[PDB]
């Protein structure tokens, strides 16, 4: 856009049912250096939700997983031969560089515009940061909507275009109880 | 310099709050001036990075400490006024008591708990830097004792004799002669016992 006016107002519909996502992880210590990495994680996938109907059920329409070994004990046997015959929808890696590195794939491959889960604040989204700062795969601005000249540092802004939705704080609009963690 | 008397017997909680708090703000600004860094934490933000923090180290049960007990606290303002627990075995030199302010660098992983990264030192503030016309003085002599003033279990004060007497001898300047001239905990007393008032 070039001219500040050229900006139409118009007021026919609702904008059209939005691809969602379904993400969530569990991170684990390390005694090593004293930091709490992750090894597994995953999302539900809905790929266009109505935003002025009902509810969408099935609560999505694909996931996926993903998830490496740890330097403590590592995997019990066979665990694509158990799984994949229950088939909760994991695969198989081999590095947390590969995890994320899949992980965006999986953006690239569906790109969604709100993010869902809960905790990301106060624990994990800036743990997210930290890793693709130190595993450095390539096309790191995907986390985003945009690609940037570097990733940068109260640093929220490192993530932008992407709808962070909550389910934490948003929680306690309505309902009151002694804990809002769920 | 404390003319008069107080006109204190009862306090009021909020306020030593406050005082507590202005001794810790105006300290730690003092000091930042000096160590040229940028800026604190809200204690409660756990994030993996260096990161510098303020506040006055206490106990957490009801008397004394080991290595393994230190808290810390903050003040009202900077960090919202909440308290975290410590530790610092992975630091290498420290000297802390309660009361005492002080700056302090960790890691905050889990954001209820932290573990210590280095402790930057204090500062004292530079002395009295008088004139160059009044003090061009000569030698002088002060001497100076404390109490009490006697064996406690007379009432002579043959100490203050002997004193007396090298005080008449030497010719001082000033001297300058500490209490506490009647000790209660002195057992000639706490019995009820002088056949006397005290004053």
């Amino acid at each position: 856009a070039l001219k500040p006016d050229l900006v139409n107002v118009i007021k026919d519909v609702s904008p059209p049912p939005l691809v969602v996502m379904a993400f969530s992880m569990k991170t684990m210590q390390n005694a090593k250096n004293h930091q709490n990495e992750i090894i597994a994680m995953a999302a539900l996938v809905h790929h266009s939700f109505a935003l002025d109907k009902a509810a969408p059920k099935p609560p999505f329409q694909s996931h996926f997983c993903v998830v490496s070994k740890p330097k403590d004990c590592i995997f019990p046997y066979a665990f694509k031969e158990v799984i994949e015959k229950k088939n909760v929808k994991v695969e198989v890696a081999a590095t947390e560089r590969t995890l994320l590195g899949f992980f965006l794939a999986k953006v690239h491959k569906i790109d969604p515009d709100i993010i869902v889960g809960h905790n990301i604040y106060g624990f994990e989204l800036e743990v997210l940061l930290q890793r693709i700062n130190v595993c450095k795969a390539p096309h790191w601005s995907k986390i985003g909507r945009l690609k940037r000249s570097n990733m940068p540092k109260g640093e929220r802004n490192a993530t932008c275009g992407r709808m962070i939705c909550d389910v934490e704080i948003s929680a306690k609009e309505l309902i009151r109880c002694k804990s809002y963690h769920l | 310099a404390l003319t008069g008397s107080y006109k204190s017997m009862f306090q009021k909680l909020p306020d030593i709050r406050e005082v507590l708090t202005c001794k810790i703000e105006e300290l730690g600004s003092e000091l930042k001036e000096h160590y040229k860094i940028e800026a604190f934490t809200p204690l409660l933000a756990p994030a993996q990075e260096p990161v510098t923090l303020l506040g006055q180290i206490g106990c957490d049960s009801n008397g004394k400490l080991n290595n393994k007990s230190v808290i810390l606290e903050g003040d009202r303002e900077h960090s919202s006024g909440a308290q975290i627990p410590v530790d610092l075995s992975e630091l290498k030199e420290y000297s802390l008591f309660p009361g005492q302010v002080v700056i302090m660098e960790g890691i905050n992983t889990t954001g209820r708990k932290l573990v210590a990264t280095k402790l930057y030192e204090g500062v004292p503030l530079p002395f009295y830097q008088p004139t160059e016309e009044d003090a061009d003085f000569e030698q002088s002599m002060v001497l100076v004792a404390c109490g009490p003033y006697t064996t406690s279990d007379s009432i002579t004060y043959d100490p203050l004799l002997d004193l007396i007497a090298v005080i008449n001898h030497d010719r001082p300047d000033v001297c300058i002669l500490f209490g506490p001239f009647l000790d209660a905990k002195h057992e000639q007393v706490e019995n009820c016992l002088l056949t006397s008032p005290f004053e």
